[PDB]
């Protein structure tokens, strides 16, 4: 042996709906996005 | 020349001269001139090569 | 011939590597909304070693988090520890990035997350025989449970 | 309306190598490099939520 | 070597002298059904 090291994977369960506002005015938009239950962002699960 | 495996090294004259340090820093894929006039010599290298 | 491996020379050397490389984050993956938890950023080198925390008054150590909202964070009287709070419940994404002021030269960690942390509704319900219905509930860690 | 000199962007790619990333001003460009799915993240650098 | 009069030259054999690894990411975190290939530095890349 010339090493050993150790990765940590963590595996984390439901759905949610994400936006950082809830409150549009008549003509504006506003970007949603879903998000995992746990917290798992569009960056892990959205490939 | 930011790709994985290049690498940058300075480059001091025999006679001591090219305190580089005082010239340039290189750093997170980027190079910066500081407060002096100067001139340093730089090599890439890659893969240890 | 057969021993000569383990003679070694009792003027014993010191050496000094000169250059952070990796980033280790000690701390909870679970805290309570309205109370803390701290965590302690090790710093270490090309080689393994630990960085000794009387050196990293000279780091420039930069935390990245996703959700502030959820989960905020302070730095403390200590350079390498923070305190964390949680403000409400769900889930939050965290890392630590340690640069040299010198070199302008980075590492950073591994990403962690941290949860902040029910009930039935209705509390009663009245029927006919041969009713139906379906119970809701509320709060708690519906990612977990 | 204007942004002020503050609003400063990063990005992050899941699957580096299928695609690089460039900022300038408001607008990331990006270009096609292998192929396959990748996800490109984009946050206000100094209030990552 | 060589010969600093004639410039004669020998050379010995090429020897190998070795050496003595890393994981990056250290820290991963996946969904349910995602999928990774781990990535390494250093150690022997040439006989390990």
């Amino acid at each position: 042996i010339i090493g050993e090291d150790k990765l940590m994977v963590y595996v984390k369960t439901g759905i949610r709906i994400h936006s950082s506002i809830n409150k549009i005015l008549v003509g504006n938009e506003a970007k949603l996005r879903v998000v995992g239950a746990n917290g798992e962002t569009p960056f892990t699960y959205g490939t | 020349l930011d790709k994985t495996g290049i690498e940058f090294y300075p480059l001091m004259d025999g006679h001591g001269s090219s305190s580089c340090k005082d010239v340039i820093d290189i750093g997170d894929n980027k190079i910066v001139s500081l407060d002096k006039i100067g001139t340093c010599y730089v090599s890439a290298v890659r893969d240890g090569r | 011939q057969k021993h000569q491996q383990q003679q070694q020379s009792n003027t014993s050397p010191s050496i000094v590597q000169i250059s952070v490389h990796s980033i280790e984050l000690d701390v909870q993956d679970m805290v309570q909304v309205g109370d803390s938890i701290n965590l302690i950023v090790k710093g270490f080198s090309q080689n393994g070693q630990q960085f000794d925390s009387t050196q990293y008054q000279y780091m420039n150590i930069i935390p990245h988090i996703d959700n502030p909202n959820v989960l905020s964070m302070t730095q403390s009287s200590d350079s390498q520890v923070f305190t964390l709070k949680g403000l409400d419940q769900g889930l939050v994404t965290l890392s630590v990035t340690i640069q040299n002021p010198k070199t302008s030269f980075s590492a950073t960690s591994k990403t962690i997350q941290i949860q902040v942390f029910f009930r039935v509704s209705p509390s009663v319900l009245h029927l006919v025989p041969g009713g139906h219905f379906q119970i809701h509930w509320t709060g708690g860690a519906p990612i977990r449970q | 309306t204007e942004y002020g000199s503050s609003a400063i962007f990063s990005s992050e790619v899941s699957n580096t190598g299928i695609i690089s990333s460039s900022i300038d001003a408001n607008v990331v460009t990006i270009k096609g490099i292998r192929a396959g799915l990748v996800t490109l993240h984009v946050y206000l650098k100094d209030m990552p939520h």
